[PDB]
């Protein structure tokens, strides 16, 4: 559902 | 938000997603009360009856947002948490009495057009404001109705008499809530619903021009139902707690 | 409180009002 995020953060 | 509007983009620059990192979702909402601590409801992190017990690396909080689900490239910060602190006496057990809770940062972030803090209420400054009839603001991505919203979505609302807050529920309501929402006869309608509680309820002082924290998006039963009010975490009867953490474990 | 705290960059800094603000003014009685 949400857009992905900079794997960075994860 | 049930029956609220789009807000304005820099409406709301303290305003705080709490984000799970797996799987990829909005939990809560939260606020930004310095470049390093970060507000939001108890029970956003902790609820036992559900099996919610979230640590640190569980969780993200994405600031100066506006869309729900769009990453905003050059526009929101991500930040991971260092230490979450949950009141002391909490009562999930019962009825939420003292739903606050902090997260410490693990780096400062920075402010932006987008991204400043709210401030919390002093003495006066909630003696003065929080009064019945008076209308705060909360804001959220939360669901529409008891669906879900594009952008970040806001509703002004009265804040309710203490009697007809304690007659309109069968839960024991303590000094450390308040209720606010539209009575059936006002005509007028809004509520926090799913995926806004822990996001705040703000006033803007008329003395000084400035946004104050004066709730936290607590619970409610139903969303925008009629007889019913959303109840709020009263901040400033909590606020020698907030300072204690900050002041012992801030730096 | 921080010293700059509630103070909207793109309102309360600029002068600009939001579209719904007033009606909280309103019902400070
Ligand atoms: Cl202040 C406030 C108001 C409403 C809620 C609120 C109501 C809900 C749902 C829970 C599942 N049953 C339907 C309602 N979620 N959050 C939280 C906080």
């Amino acid at each position: 559902d949400f857009e992905e995020i900079p794997e960075e953060y994860l | 938000i049930v029956e609220g509007s789009d807000a304005e983009i820099g409406m709301s620059p303290w305003q705080v997603m709490l984000f799970r990192k797996s799987p990829q979702e909005l939990l809560c909402g939260a606020s930004l009360i310095s470049d390093r601590w970060v507000l939001t409801a108890a029970h956003c992190l902790l609820y036992p009856p559900w099996d919610k017990n979230f640590t640190e690396n569980d969780l993200l909080v994405r600031i100066g947002k506006h869309s729900r689900t769009r990453y905003e490239r050059n526009i929101e910060k991500i930040s991971m948490l260092e230490k979450i602190y949950i009141h002391p006496r909490y009562n999930w057990r019962e009825n939420l009495d003292r739903d606050i809770a902090l997260m410490k940062l693990k780096k400062p972030v920075a402010f932006s057009d987008y991204i400043h803090p709210v401030c919390l209420p002093d003495r006066e400054t909630a003696a003065s404001l929080l009064q019945a009839g008076y209308k705060g603001r909360v804001t959220g991505w939360g669901n529409l109705k008891e669906g879900q919203p594009s952008v970040l979505q806001v509703v002004n609302l009265p804040i309710v008499e203490r009697p007809v807050c304690k007659d309109s529920t069968r839960i024991r309501i303590t000094d450390n809530m308040f209720c606010a929402g539209y009575k059936p006869d006002e005509g007028k309608r809004g509520d926090a619903c799913e995926g806004d509680s822990g996001g705040p309820f703000v006033m803007k002082s008329p003395f000084n021009n400035r946004w104050y924290q004066m709730g936290i998006v607590s619970w409610g039963e139903g969303c925008d139902r009629d007889g019913k009010y959303g109840f709020y975490t009263h901040v400033f009867r909590l606020k020698k707690w907030i300072q204690k953490v900050i002041d012992q474990f801030g730096e | 409180g921080e010293a700059d705290c509630g103070l909207r960059p793109l309102f309360e800094k600029k002068s600009l009002e939001d579209k719904t603000e007033r009606e909280l003014l309103e019902s400070y009685i």
